């Protein structure tokens, strides 16, 4: 019996925890769609992303560059 | 007688719908701060 799935609960209030297929599948759905993503900026006719800023100052970028990409977004 | 006891897909990183609807937003917003 896993943690989550027991009778008594053992975590705090917000606290929780993915098994097997949960953990793979979330790991996997994440990494894919990361991949997915930031290709299509790959190779001489790649094309460029916008990083439109949801802060105070709503910076704006326009970028071909795969880490400037992935820093610049908030993930979970 | 008588008388008796009677009586999939999670990571979604959302593209341009903010842009479209950043008009609503910060009307909300500005009356919310
Ligand atoms: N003129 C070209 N002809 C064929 N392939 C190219 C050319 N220029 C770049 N590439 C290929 O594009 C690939 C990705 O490069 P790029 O799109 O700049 O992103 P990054 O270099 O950050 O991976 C490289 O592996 C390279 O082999």
């Amino acid at each position: 019996a896993s943690l989550s799935l027991a009778p008594v609960n053992i975590f705090k209030a917000g606290a929780d925890e993915e098994r097997a297929e949960t953990a793979r599948l979330t790991s996997f759905i994440g990494a894919i769609a990361i991949g997915d993503l930031v290709k299509s900026t790959l190779g001489p006719k790649g094309m460029d992303k916008i990083l439109l800023s949801s802060g105070r100052d709503a910076s704006l970028m326009v970028t071909n560059d795969g880490a400037t990409i992935l820093k610049n977004i908030g993930v979970d | 007688s008588s008388s008796e006891d009677e009586d999939a897909g999670e990571g979604i990183s959302v593209n341009t719908g903010p842009k479209g609807v950043i008009n609503d937003w910060r009307r909300f917003k500005q009356l919310e701060t």
